[PDB]
């Protein structure tokens, strides 16, 4: 699953 | 649906001074078409934190200010010396991109596997990344 | 039936490219189909003696098409902001068989490109942009 | 116009 470093 | 691809090579990858949490930024590129949206790739050669210190992290980032909502699917992969795709990692769905929003894989590939010369992923110490994106929403 | 797609390619240390007239820099393959593969070919020091003062850029069909292929293409250089500059397009559509190339012998003057004042080699990087629109059958 | 290196 792709992730992010911000909300 | 706007489709575009970018090939990016990092020279002397195993010598990169970037420590954990620091980023190597690609050149800014463009999806073209009507919007001419601007994007860039970001690599954490030693991951972002201690959880992913063993991995290379790879993120797609939307640089420009979009006129409307942006949704995009993406796929990252490495090109070996023969130019063949390998160790691909892709989104199983589209993700929403606002300006400055990043989406990618915190654990894209293990550093140990990448720097192992038997795998042929660093010919002449060059890391070549291939990014394929489909912008579904404007 | 028109399929549109773009490909970008950053060549590091472009001024150090030891290639001479006739020598080729080849991109990786690209597509989107997913079976129809294309590639870019660059002559950094020109293709022949007529284009000795220019860089040459060509689009090449690599795969074997199962039907007739006609494509329009546009080449450009991206500046540091990712904006397309020095664009040059085919205007018309061209037929592509396997191994066939179409492009511009004189895409850009080598003196304009190599002059730092023009800012098209940021950090000695040449970022090439290609947009293709193709129809099969 | 565009050119080719092939017939």
């Amino acid at each position: 699953k792709a992730d992010t470093t911000t909300p | 649906v706007v489709k575009f691809s970018y090939m990016w090579t990092i020279n002397n990858f195993s010598f990169c001074r970037e420590e954990m949490g620091e980023v190597i930024k690609s050149s800014t590129f463009s999806s073209g078409a009507n919007d001419k949206l601007k994007w860039c790739l970001r690599v954490n050669p030693k991951g972002l934190d201690e959880e992913s210190k063993d991995y290379l992290s790879l993120y797609l980032l939307l640089v420009s200010c979009p006129k409307s909502e942006v949704r995009a699917k993406f796929k990252f992969s490495i090109l070996n010396a023969k130019g063949e795709e390998t160790k691909a990692m892709e989104s199983q769905r589209a993700y929403r991109f606002v300006q400055g929003k990043d989406w990618g894989f915190k654990k894209f590939i293990r550093r140990n596997f990448l720097l192992d010369e038997a795998n042929g992923l660093l010919p002449d110490d060059k890391l070549t990344l291939f990014c394929e994106v489909s912008v579904v929403q404007d």
